[PDB]
């Protein structure tokens, strides 16, 4: 039948979401946002719980005052609407289905007493539509920003009443009123003197004296909401840096603001004075309070999520993530605790039982296709789409050696031999450049080439002396590392994403995007089987146990099935992915499974079978 | 041992001679850093120094940064000595006044400095080879005055140039015309034996032979490349005719005027083209003979080859490129001129052309043609008319006599191409005495 | 090592030089506080063409913005890029525009043009080696007619070795905003004939035809107006700043450009333009980027091609891209369109390539233009002021602020002069 | 705690040097052409 | 590398391109969308037929919509493929079609065809080998009657070297949605004859005959009518986007069926075609095919074949199929029904054959047959034509757009005159 392996862990924050990163009024229950779900994170228990349903990428997230209610956005295609889940928390189910949008939902808030809630939209739409939350139906709405202006970028509620909108953006800072007798939105324009900002965070206090907007010009203007005009400007000397991309107003006196370059200032607000600063790695994109506001919870936009304290403070690293789509991860030829994940900017090893980084190497704007281990364990080989091969040490994170200008479009996968001489590269352009690795020189042996596509994976022979090349042209082709040419050439309709040798090398098992899992003999080439494996969705990353047994896989329907070889029904069944898989691997140990998807998240699993 | 320096004048000079010294370094076996990892081939395009550096015999001169700056910057920083890479401050802005009189001044002095102190680090010196272009103010003005200075200098020196030649239809300025008969006609008396590449024609090669759709110029300038790590082949390698800079000087040259080869290479093949292909001797020989595998826009069956010397790399046989060049003198179509008879020069060498990553196929021969043909005649001819058409009516040629440029010395340039085209003709035909 | 000093005079000089301070900040990495926050280290390679480096990493642009009326100043100011530029460089007057070339010449200009010099000539001595100025302003109106062409002069007559572009937006027939624009873009023109190496005609009605039908857009207010301007200001100096094959600066675009020193008026392009709809139906590629550049409706100057002889070309790539591509495609246009091409001047297109396209974008492509077609705007001008001048009509103003009637005739006959040869020159 | 290197040189996604991509795309060559008498080109 | 340019004129050629792009993007495998959600990858080698690209394998359709009414673009937006199509090929105009053929030829149509000429050729020259323009119209009524045939004129007398694929919609005589279709047709086909290569008459009362006895369906729709006339346009068009064995491309087919350049009015067929009932009594062979495929039921212009004999005959087979079927049976039926083509052209039947069937089905076949029975579809519209022109009624239109009653008389006169083969080649 089909079981549930377990849900261990998950790594992963989606921080390019303004105000992402919230807490709930139970102190204790963090709201964060990744993916086409949202995850439940408890602080002091460490348990997580997915918010399923969106099929696209969240772009917002707000919760109620009182705490009960939670709204999402989604990054849905162009042309065709939006929706808002509207959440309950206590029994977390679709409550409703809210869908006016034509374009991408970008801002959300509810009513400080919980019967209003707004949608500002994207930049497709531009209009504010109000939906009322006891029949789950919106009352009005209209544009949202003046046809000589630019925007809305942030939307608002008061916190006394409901009946004040604020929305700002691109220069367009309005306070908008209901009027539910007549059912219509009055919305006034606000002038600051000459001034013409962009904003990008809003906020406003506990009682309705003023709300805030920090500028993409690094400077907080206060704004008075009744008098609707503009009254005091924010440092004018010593502006903060990029912009002030996040703000939150205290209740007692003062601001929390951060820039884009994560300067997390208290301030207060006759001159904006620093009086407690913070530099925190990565563009600080939420802040959140813990309640009363001891405690607070920054998210920043390279999927940091910071925990300090108000009173000294101090900052505590809980939750480091994949701020873009992670490609591969890989495990040493041994201990099952330590794997690597690559990325669109970095590569990063992780502690598995602590689920924590240890290092990282942060090789600046260019993304990494695949990484492997030396057998013996002393270089860690990367592929990037510069058409190099580096070689970042396994514990400093040092180049050891760069492979220059090795394939043109790219280089896409590569492995290494048993006896720690060869890698074998694969590119766009299809080459099966073998490269020889000796004291202090690096050589191309010979470039093995047939393919017309790119080279999706490299897969080598325990003996060293096979390998197999799977590519987006529809071909996997046996190699021979003795002589370097071409033995068997398996040919089909698909483009090949995963392929993977039995463990004692009888049938490359190959599948993509068919939907179609297939044995493949290397006598000659032919076909096995051809077993399913997707309802609707190309299936991208297997591997096989050690053993010989079982193998796992995963795909664009964001699901890891465990098939069985002699057999193949689905024995186990894991769900939770928030986008689509991009590889999966079980660990030397056969304990754990750790899956890699785009959206940026390294769950983890449980390999269930002690085989 | 037999060395000779290469300077490097222009855009186009500093990024051929980028691709070349990537070629070089991966020849040779040296990194870029200079160290060569654990005999004296190395010693002609690279200078030993203590710690095993090793720093090239290159001159890199341009009037304007970025595209030194793109060496200073890149991947071989620490092969160059960072003094040899030599700047100016203002772009010549493709102008031969520009380039000669007045912005060459403020550099010459520089540049005949080092080239003095690379030469004096030098047991036997064959000579320099420079690679410019025919088109922009720094590598048509600055290399004329290189030409000058050299001649003043180091007079009985060999002087061989590489020179990209302004297509006879893409073209790049509007001022080619213009900037390349005054370099030629300055260089004429100066430059001894001018290699010509032509854009447009390793366009064709490339997208013919090489089977690539979309390549920049890297792949133009690692073509060119090629043909000068295999033209200096012979006195870095060892083979059974040893041939050398003045050989080809002797061989190339029949007449005081009349030094400007064609540079053809074999196989251009891609590696999809090669497994299924004999790559033989013979069919390589026929290959470069090929009205294709001409570099630059002109039919050799529009004029007459009348020197040619042939530069044999890798595993090749006498015997067999002795039934080649035996096969290609009974041919009709490829028809040398009446005085000539012996119009071959052969020189073989036993070193298989090396791959660099790029594009070109492992291989394990290779043929240079290096052809004085009178076909250029027509090449020559085209541009000609274009600074007819453009000279008519003083296009551009204010520009020109602001800076300090003298209005006669278009003339003068003009009636020496004319006595250039009239040596072309008048070597053209048959002896009738 | 070049760098160029920015000038903005009157208020829509001022505008369009703003809206050049985000896209140049946007494309280099510098935020409105000054500090340098990118991601490629080739942005820093060459960030001494535009910014003066300050204390700290707080890099101050080399640009003089001068109005003789002190209300745009605080709008630039208060823009969202506005604490970039050094709050001592603003020079001001208390004073009235009067959109009067008398005004703005021969009085309130000729003394705040002292201030002005003192300012630029600062600017140009914090120098290493300059390269030239570039000007932005209108020639309709006051201002930047009147004190812009005083400040060319005089910087003209104290740096005669330096390329100057000035960009200049010129009355529109469909439309105009102010009726003694004739007058003043007369006497602005007069000046611009005799003084500056490149002139860039920028056409309001083909600008706003650029926004209606390439563009799609609804309500193309002046900041979505200027921001074209503002990319085809920065494609002529892209290489200038930044890498590639076949490097272009100013100086070289001139001396391929104008085949006379007189005829130096061109008409500027900038065609990776898609509509916000239709971007997603796009195929960005080398010969529809090229037909995009040549078409006759991505003209800036509201003067049709097809009415002229193209005397010279210039496009400047910037994109990583194959010039077999740029060669085959240029040849294309110039055997495909061989009667709009002058055949005395062989070859006569300039390319030039960058490696670094605009941020938002992979492949650009900014054309510049010296063809014949400014008859239609040159005569177009002629005809109003022979129109407006012959009744002696809004000129008491003019005569009473310090004119005589010479200069005007001399200003009209020299435009007489100026639309001579590139009409002799369209017959050959 | 979390180590790091960073790389030196800040490179450019633009500056890279290899073949430029078909804008066609190249698995299954699309807006198309052949060679001078024929070719499945390279990718 | 062949390109077809698809053109869609008036409401009708609106809606039944409308209907070929779901069902060619059905056999292609691509989305709304746009993208590619396939199987085979033998779809994907050759849509460069009828698609251009986009950024990220986008793939949109090379068809210039236009329409001098700005009602039906909006439906086809909102139809089901509508976000495919490129919003600047969406050529309208804000004024009347008017069923009028001065009004859409000699007017606003003249007026339009220059901006539609402009999105045709931007189609046009980004291709390699363009050899084909179809365009969809209906010969009774408004603008693609006018504009479409003066769109035709301008496209031939640019392209001499290129083919027009255009399949017209002709009246039918049982009913008429419009009073004027007669000078409609007439002054259609007047430009028709001297223009075009493969005119194919499609006929809604023979769609209806096809629909009710042969599909058996009780409440049929303008969406099913335009399904199978999209399915002819597959059909004629498969060779050049599918492999398969002895393929046959637009021209070969031209070559091999119009025998004089006046004879090229053809009238189509589609014959997988059971209801949904009787699909269980069919025996899914070639018999039947080839049954279904020559008689006079499927047959979509309401012309008896049985009246005329065939001049030529292509028919073009899908699906994998051995060619005994094919020769044996063709051949049986020249031998046996000798009387119905005429004796002067030996082996008047030409064959095509494609590997891959249409979606859903096994062995498709798609009848092209200029026949003699193409006289009685033009004689009929003559005396409906001369029904009216003699008593000069609905006529002052005609004359007040700026036409002339010689240019009538030369209309009838042309199309008498084509008459007169199609009768004398019947008659030997
Ligand atoms: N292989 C190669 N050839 C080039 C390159 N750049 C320019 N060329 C050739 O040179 C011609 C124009 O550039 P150049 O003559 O080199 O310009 P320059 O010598 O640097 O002088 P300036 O233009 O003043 O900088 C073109 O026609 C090209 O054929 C290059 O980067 N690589
Ligand atoms: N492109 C563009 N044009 C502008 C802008 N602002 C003003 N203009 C034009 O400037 C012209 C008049 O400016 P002008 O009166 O000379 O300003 P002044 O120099 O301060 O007197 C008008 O025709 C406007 O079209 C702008 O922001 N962008
Ligand atoms: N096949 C098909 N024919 C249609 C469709 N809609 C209309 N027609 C035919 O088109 C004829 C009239 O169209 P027409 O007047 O030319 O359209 P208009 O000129 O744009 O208003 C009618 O006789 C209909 O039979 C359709 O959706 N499919």
């Amino acid at each position: 039948e089909v079981a549930k392996l377990e849900l261990e862990a998950v790594i992963g924050f989606n921080g390019h979401v303004p105000t992402g990163l919230k807490c709930h009024p139970d102190q204790e229950h963090l709201i964060y946002p990744l993916g086409c779900t949202i995850l439940i994170q408890a602080i002091k228990t460490q348990e997580q719980n997915f918010l399923h349903g969106h099929s696209n990428n969240v772009s917002c997230v707000t919760i109620s005052k009182s705490g009960v209610y939670i709204a999402s956005g989604q990054v849905t295609f162009m042309g065709f609407k939006a929706d808002i889940i509207l959440w309950d928390y206590k029994k977390r189910e679709l409550m409703a289905r809210l869908s006016l949008h034509k374009g991408k939902i970008e801002a959300l808030a509810f009513s400080p007493n919980d019967l209003y809630l707004v949608s500002l939209g994207g930049p497709d739409d531009g209009s504010v539509v109000v939906w009322s939350i006891a029949k789950t139906e919106a009352i009005c709405g209209s544009p949202a920003a003046g046809l000589n202006v630019g925007n809305a970028t942030s939307v608002v509620f008061s916190q006394c009443h409901d009946e004040m909108f604020v929305t700002a953006g691109n220069g367009t800072i309005r306070v908008w009123e209901l009027d539910l007798p007549n059912r219509k939105i009055w919305p006034t324009e606000c002038q600051t003197g000459q001034m013409k900002r962009i904003v990008m965070s809003i906020s406003m206090a506990s009682d309705d004296s003023f709300f805030y907007l920090g500028t993409t010009t690094g400077d907080i203007l206060k704004m008075n909401p009744r008098t609707k005009l503009l009254a005091d400007t924010g440092p004018a000397k010593d502006k903060f840096s990029l912009g002030v991309s996040a703000i939150k107003c205290l209740k007692t006196g003062g601001l929390l603001v951060g820039s884009g370059a994560g300067l997390l200032v208290f301030c207060r607000s006759p001159s904006y004075k620093p009086i407690k600063k913070i530099q925190l790695q990565g563009g600080i994109t939420s802040i959140s309070l813990r309640g009363e506001g001891h405690q607070f919870f920054v998210g920043t936009e390279e999927s940091h999520i910071y925990r300090v304290n108000f009173t000294d403070f101090k900052e505590t690293l809980v939750t480091t993530c994949h701020f873009e789509a992670v490609e591969d991860v890989v495990f040493p030829f041994g201990t099952a605790e330590l794997f690597a994940t690559c990325a669109k900017k970095d590569i990063r090893v992780w502690h598995t039982l602590s689920n924590r980084e240890l290092l990282r190497i942060t090789v600046p704007n260019m993304t990494c296709h695949g990484i492997d281990f030396m057998r013996d364990g002393k270089s860690l080989i990367s592929a990037w789409d510069d058409g190099k091969i580096r070689a970042f040490a396994p514990e400093t994170g040092r180049l050891m050696y760069v492979i220059s200008n090795a394939h043109r479009i790219g280089v896409t996968a590569v492995a290494t031999t048993s006896d720690c001489t060869r890698v074998i590269s694969g590119g766009g352009e299809g080459e099966v450049r073998v490269w020889q690795i000796g004291h202090q020189t690096q050589k191309l042996e010979e470039a093995l080439k047939e393919h017309k596509s790119s080279v999706s994976c490299i897969r080598v022979k325990k003996n060293n002396e096979e390998c197999v090349t799977a590519s987006t042209d529809g071909t996997c082709i046996i190699w021979d590392l003795v002589r370097l040419r071409r033995n068997q050439m398996i040919l089909a309709n698909t483009l090949f994403q995963c392929v993977c040798y039995h463990p004692e090398e009888f049938q490359i098992i190959t599948s993509g995007t068919d939907r179609k899992i297939a044995y493949w003999e290397v006598f000659d080439g032919s076909g096995i089987r051809e077993l399913d494996g997707s309802l609707s969705g190309s299936i991208n990353g297997m591997d096989i146990t050690p053993e010989g047994v079982h193998f796992v896989t995963g795909g664009n329907d964001h699901l890891v099935k465990v098939w069985d070889y002699n057999e193949g029904e689905v024995t186990h069944v894991g769900v939770g992915h928030s986008g689509n898989i991009t590889r999966v691997r079980i660990s030397p140990g056969n304990e754990y499974i750790v899956s890699v998807s785009a959206d940026g998240a390294i769950l983890r699993w449980k390999y269930p079978f002690p085989s | 041992q037999r060395e000779c320096i290469s300077v490097h004048v222009g855009q186009a000079g500093v990024q051929i001679g980028n691709a070349c010294w990537e070629l070089y370094c991966l020849e040779h076996g040296i990194q870029p850093d200079g160290q060569m990892p654990s005999d004296d081939s190395f010693n002609t395009f690279f200078s030993e120094t203590g710690a095993g550096k090793h720093v090239p015999r290159a001159v890199f001169v341009d009037l304007e940064p970025t595209v030194i700056d793109e060496v200073r910057t890149g991947t071989y920083r620490q092969l160059f000595h960072p003094e040899q890479l030599i700047t100016g401050k203002e772009d010549a802005a493709n102008n031969y006044a520009r380039g000669h009189y007045t912005i060459g001044k403020e550099l010459i002095d520089l540049v005949l400095d080092r080239i003095r102190k690379l030469a004096d680090q030098c047991t036997g010196l064959q000579g320099f080879l420079i690679f410019h272009s025919f088109g922009g103010g720094t590598g048509s003005g600055f290399t004329s005055l290189l030409m000058e200075r050299l001649s003043v200098d180091y007079g009985k020196k060999s002087k061989l140039e590489f020179s990209i030649y302004p297509a006879p239809q893409v073209s790049t300025a509007v001022v080619e015309p213009y900037n390349s008969i005054l370099t030629t006609h300055t260089t004429l008396e100066h430059s001894d034996c001018a290699f010509m590449v032509d854009n447009e024609a390793i366009y064709d090669i490339c997208r013919r032979n090489l089977d690539i759709e979309r390549p920049t110029y890297t792949n133009l300038n690692r073509l060119i490349s090629q043909i000068v790590s295999s033209i200096t082949a012979s006195l870095r390698f060892d083979g059974a005719l040893n041939v050398d800079l003045t050989e080809f000087q002797t061989n190339l040259v029949p007449y005081p005027r009349i030094h400007f080869p064609l540079a053809t290479y074999a196989p251009v093949i891609s590696a999809e083209k090669a497994y299924h292909e004999q790559l033989s001797v013979a069919e390589i020989t026929n290959a470069c003979f090929e009205p294709a595998n001409q570099m630059v826009k002109c039919d050799p069956r529009h004029g007459k080859y009348m020197a040619c010397c042939l530069l044999y790399r890798g595993d090749v046989v006498p015997k067999d490129v002795n039934a080649a060049i035996a096969a290609i003198k009974t041919k009709r179509s490829i028809q040398f001129v009446d005085w000539c008879p012996t119009g071959f020069k052969v020189g073989i060498n036993y070193q298989p052309p090396t791959v660099v990553p790029g594009d070109l196929a492992k291989v394990q021969r290779a043929v240079c043609m290096l052809s004085n043909t009178t076909a250029i005649a027509e090449a020559w001819a085209r541009l000609d008319h274009k600074f007819d058409l453009m000279y008519a009516k003083r296009a551009f040629v204010h520009w020109y006599v602001g800076e300090g440029m003298e209005e006669g010395e278009f003339s003068e340039a003009r009636e020496d191409m004319a006595a250039l085209e009239k040596d072309y003709e008048e070597v053209g035909m048959d002896s009738v005495e | 090592m070049r760098e160029i000093v920015h000038l903005q005079a009157g208020q829509c000089g001022n505008q369009i030089g703003a809206k050049f301070w985000e896209v140049i900040s946007d494309e280099h990495g510098i935020d409105p506080t000054g500090t340098y926050h990118g991601d490629s280290d080739l942005q820093l390679e060459r960030i001494n063409v535009y910014y003066n480096e300050a204390t700290g990493g707080k890099y101050v642009p080399r640009a003089v913005l001068v109005d003789l009326e002190p209300g745009t100043m605080d709008s630039v100011r208060s823009g969202p890029f506005g604490q970039i530029f050094r709050p001592d460089n603003f020079v001001f007057g208390q004073s009235g525009a009067g959109n009067n070339w008398a005004k703005g010449h021969y009085t309130e200009g000729a003394e705040l043009v002292d201030s002005v010099l003192d300012v630029v000539r600062k600017e140009a001595e914090s120098c290493d080696c300059l390269q030239g100025f570039q000007l932005t302003h209108s020639l309709g109106g006051g201002t930047g007619s009147g004190m812009g062409t005083l400040l060319i002069s005089k910087i003209r007559e104290e740096y005669p070795d330096r390329i100057m572009n000035t960009f200049s937006v010129v009355p529109s027939p469909k439309v105009s905003d102010t009726v003694v624009e004739p007058y003043n873009a007369t006497l602005s023109v007069h000046q611009l004939v005799e003084n500056t190496d490149e002139t860039y005609c920028i056409d309001n009605e083909a600008l706003y035809d650029i926004c209606f039908r390439t563009l799609k857009l609804t309500t193309p207010t002046y900041g979505d107006l200027n921001h074209l301007v503002s990319a085809t200001m920065s494609g002529v100096t892209t290489c200038l700043r930044f890498p590639g094959q076949l490097n272009a600066d100013l100086r070289k675009l001139a001396v391929n450009m104008v085949p006379f020193p007189r005829l130096h008026f061109f008409m500027p392009g900038f065609a990776p333009l898609t509509s916000r709809g239709s971007q997603q139906y796009r195929a960005l590629t080398v010969p529809e980027l090229t037909q995009q550049m040549f078409d006759a409706k991505n003209m800036m100057a509201a003067c049709d091609p097809r009415h002229g002889r193209y005397l010279t070309v210039a496009a400047v790539f910037r994109g990583r891209m194959s010039m077999k591509e740029v060669d085959e495609q240029m040849l294309n246009v110039q055997n495909k369109n061989s009667s709009y091409f002058v055949e005395w001047i062989p070859n006569n297109v300039k390319t030039a390539v960058c490696d670094i396209p605009p941020r938002g974008l992979k492949m650009s492509a900014t054309f510049i233009g010296n063809s014949t077609a400014i008859q239609e705007l040159f005569k177009r001008i002629s005809e109003q002021f022979t129109a407006m001048f012959r009744r002696k009509a809004f000129l008491h103003w003019y005569t009473g602020e310090g004119m005589d009637e010479m200069e005007f005739t001399e200003a009209e006959s020299n435009m007489n002069d100026l639309g001579n040869p590139v009409v002799t020159r369209g017959a050959c | 705690n979390i180590r790091h290197w960073i790389n030196p040189k800040k490179e450019s996604i633009h500056s890279i040097q290899g073949s430029i991509v078909s804008p066609h795309t190249a698995a299954t060559n699309r807006g198309y052409s052949r060679k001078n008498d024929g070719g499945f080109f390279s990718t």
